[PDB]
């Protein structure tokens, strides 16, 4: 009941997600440096793609007061009545003191000190419960230090509203442990299968208005770039996903769209100046009924080059999956698609023809 | 000619010698060759004569000597005769013409001018290029190359006090690097053995090739 | 809604864009060094070509004060009135103190530390807004430390003036997040298809997100002309010859690059154009049969020897191919 997905994808000379100083994130694995793409970056691209198709828009935000007030201004409330209303909706859930808010000094509504994760209809429903108590809200705004007047039970029931991204990825909320939903997809960091050094890239910004005695360069910097063949991996705990979603057909659609978004998407980090859109050169989905398993140890011994890295990495993942399969025997399902018809990958199962076909047969075969 | 890799260190812990100046540096380069022949003609390029390339200057100096006389280890040097030593013939595989061979050329692009209150002077600067023209103009129809001109500073040279030993001046050196194309074998051969440009005792001139 | 373009172009023994020390920029791809041309360089050549034909002159500069003062001096203002005027135009915009400036010199007019990207009519209109308040500017110049007096609303609306190069490539301005437009064309670096440690056969790729481009420009005909001129400038221009293979594909799901096809370097002693062509073909075919999709594909070639099947229907020439593809989009 664990849908594991492995994929070898080669990204060209780019910088997917830089560190806090420009450099690409790097691991020290098997002794050698290896540029990596953080898990949260791919998870963000994936969710934006899944929710893109499945238009649920599971917006993660802080300024919920701003949007509740915006919905109330759309529905007839005055600016001050809407703002005070939203502040009542946020202040009427937090146990013992309402939802903590960062010190607010501005003309804009305050931003909650904790990040919420909700779909758009949930915000709409909050504005609805706020609209049903117009007079009460005005009565609290009349005071100097108002308190909660809203029926915390139902608004608390609206904050617990799940979603496809909420079901898969999970939510956290310290001030409301009743709404915390547990994630069902284990997403792993993507490290190269071969040691890569970071190549500093010098670059200047030329000015369009020259002055004699100078060639006229308007700026200079140096952004750190790196290329390589990344290995990627992710697990989908079907059981907990069916628990969160509740139904099994909706769950099936969510996991199928998840796998397709996991293969399809690529982050948007400094990609405008360097197009790194690509597809995984090897895709291996396996359905395991005992425990999820990663093929990361196969890539501990870094790969030396001067040759290509796709074929060697592919056949080496094959070897490791074969020996691992014959050392931890298990009744699992295995399938793989590949963008190279040279070698024959036996241990990965039955070679499907294309990515969506593999995904269809595996999501179906998973139950 | 032949090739060797060497690394000279400072004599004592107070940098009394040798890296303190350039005159002592080249002094440590000629001391290693006791016997020296010197035949001159009315203004050709000099063949006496050693050639060396400084790679890095952060570990007392990293240097590569290619020359004809055998280099001999001296005080405060590597733990052996080298770092490394071997012979090399520009005759090997003939260095076939029309075939590509990489290269690494040092230089000092200059143009001479009359200066006021002079006693004419040479000047390291000759908008839109001029050093490409200069080196491919000196670079007669032998192995043509590419021209990696830079725009920075600087190199200094002062005397340690010995007589007949250049004093203090500055000079720029351009580090061109690429893949030579051979259009004439004996011309590029003799041009590499002679050294390209004046001041062969200050690093300029040395050319090294490579295979595809 | 993604116009993808691939092209194999053999650049001769030269030095397109040198590094910070003269050497050509190099990648370490598939273990081997590969000379490359930075994306910012081709983007610069391309834009200069686009603006060349479409004479918009999307001047990217820092010295906006100097030119605003020049427009004001052409329109009658004195040197000091023009200079102080321009400084009022810049100092009345954002974040409580106007756009920050570099360490001023004793005589030259300063230059904003941030860098601007505007067309020429934008500068002209900014000087126009400065001229409508002559008396105000002169009155402020009488003080020792002046402040903003200009109507930041309209000048801020003039800084938001887009352009073909602004629409495609996008703009950024930290002190003015209201004018920040996001680019719609993803331009990739051009690396050789064979290890070289200067001539060679560079591979190039670029994407044009039609959707966002029609969003920035607004109209759809301007968008069509802008993308057509973009493609022609992408093939035509060369930094300071035509590509031996050109493949435009229109995809409706996601853009895709063929860079992984060229990861395993190609050994030579033979030619590299045919090898690169047939290998890009092979990779496009297997990739096409592994990621099935309803897309449009077209390609031109300057050699009628091979037949590239997976690349679509072989048009006759670059302008015909570009016309039929922009049309099909």
């Amino acid at each position: 009941t664990f849908v594991d997905i492995h994929a070898i994808q080669t990204l060209p000379y780019s910088n997917i997600n830089r560190d806090d100083l420009g450099s690409p994130k790097t691991v020290v694995y098997g002794g050698k440096e290896r540029t990596r793409v953080s898990s949260q970056s791919w998870k963000r691209a994936v969710r934006h793609e899944v929710e893109a198709r499945l238009g649920d828009k599971a917006v993660r935000t802080r300024r919920i007061i701003s949007e509740i007030a915006k919905r109330l201004r759309e529905r007839g409330w005055d600016a001050d009545l809407a703002d005070a209303g939203a502040r009542q909706v946020v202040l009427s859930v937090g146990k013992k003191s309402g939802i903590k808010l960062e010190k607010e000094k501005d003309s804009e509504a305050p931003a909650t000190s904790v990040l919420f994760y909700l779909p758009v209809p949930a915000i709409d429903e909050l504005a609805a419960i706020a609209d049903e108590h117009r007079d009460a809200v005005a009565k609290e705004a009349a005071k100097k230090t108002p308190k909660g007047i809203l029926p915390a039970d139902r608004i608390t029931e609206v904050l617990k509203s799940r979603n496809v991204s909420v079901n898969l990825f999970g939510r956290m909320l310290a001030e409301l442990p009743s709404t915390e939903v547990d994630g069902a997809v284990q997403f792993a960091h993507a490290f190269t299968v071969h040691g890569t050094t970071v190549e500093v890239d010098f670059f200047t910004a030329v000015d369009d208005i020259p002055k004699e005695n100078d060639h006229g360069s308007g700026h200079m910097n140096a952004g750190q770039f790196s290329a390589g063949t990344f290995y990627r991996y992710a697990n989908v705990n079907l059981d907990r996903l069916v628990e969160n979603t509740g139904d099994a057909q909706t769950a099936r659609t969510a996991v199928a769209e998840f796998l397709r978004a996991f293969l399809s998407t690529v982050p948007s980090g400094k990609q405008n100046a360097t197009a790194a859109m690509t597809l995984p050169d090897l895709v291996h989905i396996a359905v395991r009924f005992d425990r999820p398993i990663s093929f990361a140890p196969a890539f501990e011994t870094a790969l030396y080059g001067s040759d290509g890295y796709t074929l060697r990495a592919c056949q080496e993942l094959n070897n490791y999956a074969e020996r691992l399969r014959e050392v931890w025997p298990d009744d699992a399902i295995r399938g793989y698609a590949t963008v190279e018809n040279k070698t024959d990958l036996a241990a990965l199962g039955e070679r499907y023809d294309s990515y969506p076909a593999l995904i269809d047969a595996m999501v179906a075969a998973a139950f | 000619t032949w090739l060797t890799k060497i690394v000279p260190d400072l004599r004592y812990r107070q940098t009394r010698a040798d890296f303190r100046t350039a005159g002592n540096l080249h002094r440590k380069l000629i001391r290693l060759s006791s016997d020296l022949g010197e035949e001159r003609i009315a203004n050709p390029r000099q063949q006496s004569g050693l050639l060396f390339r400084i790679e890095e200057t952060r570990n007392e100096l990293y240097l590569l000597v290619q020359s004809h006389s055998p280099l001999r280890v001296d005080r405060l040097g590597p733990g052996y005769h080298g770092v490394q030593m071997r012979n090399l013939d520009p005759f090997l595989a003939r260095l076939d013409k029309g075939s590509r061979v990489r290269y690494r050329i040092v230089a000092s692009p200059t143009k001479r001018l009359g200066r006021s209150e002079n006693n004419t002077q040479r000047l390291g600067l000759k908008r839109g290029a001029a050093a490409e023209e200069w080196w491919h103009s000196r670079a007669a129809a032998n192995g043509l190359e590419l021209l990696s001109t830079y725009a920075q500073t600087l190199d200094d040279v002062r005397d340690p006090g010995t007589a007949d030993r250049s004093r203090k001046i500055r000079h720029p050196a351009v580090r061109f690097d690429g893949e030579a194309v051979i259009s004439d074998v004996d011309a590029v051969r003799h041009a590499v053995l002679n050294g390209i440009g004046r001041g062969k005792s200050y690093g300029c001139g040395l050319l090294s090739l490579a295979l595809i």
